[PDB]
């Protein structure tokens, strides 16, 4: 639904998604394993019933909100 | 006077590990696996034998049979990874 | 360094495959093999100097290029 | 080479 109804956590993903780092660089930057990146993908991806990374960054990008 | 003492004193006096320096296109690689270890700042042999295996597997974009090459092309030459060095740089 | 250079046309079939369109339906809708499509999309790839299209998605849209 | 440094030695310093 809305990119704002993430918690804090879920904000850190979703804003590193859209920053363009892949998954492990991702679990580089905040030093965790795989498995909970994968966790907090597969949630996002099942709460914005979405596809791909790539639409809801350039869904995010396309209001200029920032 | 002194120059002619000091020219005089002579008469009374006196009667690594190259391959760690190795360049990267020695290394023989992919093309791809070449790019991305230069893109993550892998340049020299001699960090790299230093570092670990999980590190290279953390790579974003290197796979398990980048791994695999890698590997197979250190024991081909004797090498492997996480090699501990002393006395840094040679 | 310049991407006008290209067809403007295949810069709106791009914008729309970043969009998240799928390389079968590209090649379902254009009327062409799979295999030129994915030559299309390896060229856009090394002509705009590019590893993976999220980056440059974000580039154009930031500035407003096109 | 002592002798003769030997001499210079009032002057050298």
């Amino acid at each position: 639904r809305d990119v704002n109804q993430l918690t804090p956590r879920e904000r850190d993903i979703l804003k590193l998604i859209a920053q363009g780092l892949p998954n492990k660089m991702i679990a580089r930057r905040l030093d965790i394993t795989e498995s909970t990146v994968k966790v907090h993908v597969k949630h996002m991806l099942k709460k914005m019933k979405l596809k791909s990374r790539v639409e809801a960054a350039v869904w995010v990008h396309q209001e200029r909100i920032f | 006077a002194t120059i002619l003492a000091e020219q005089l004193e002579a008469f009374v006096d006196l009667r690594f590990d190259p391959i760690l320096l190795r360049p990267v296109d020695d290394l023989e690689l992919t093309v791809r696996s070449a790019n991305c270890l230069k893109a993550e700042a892998i340049h020299y042999i001699g960090d790299l034998v230093q570092r670990t295996e999980v590190e290279l597997l953390k790579t974003p974009n290197l796979g398990k049979k980048s791994l695999t090459e890698i590997k197979d092309v250190l024991a081909s030459r004797g090498l492997s990874l996480g090699m501990r060095l002393e006395n840094w740089p040679p």
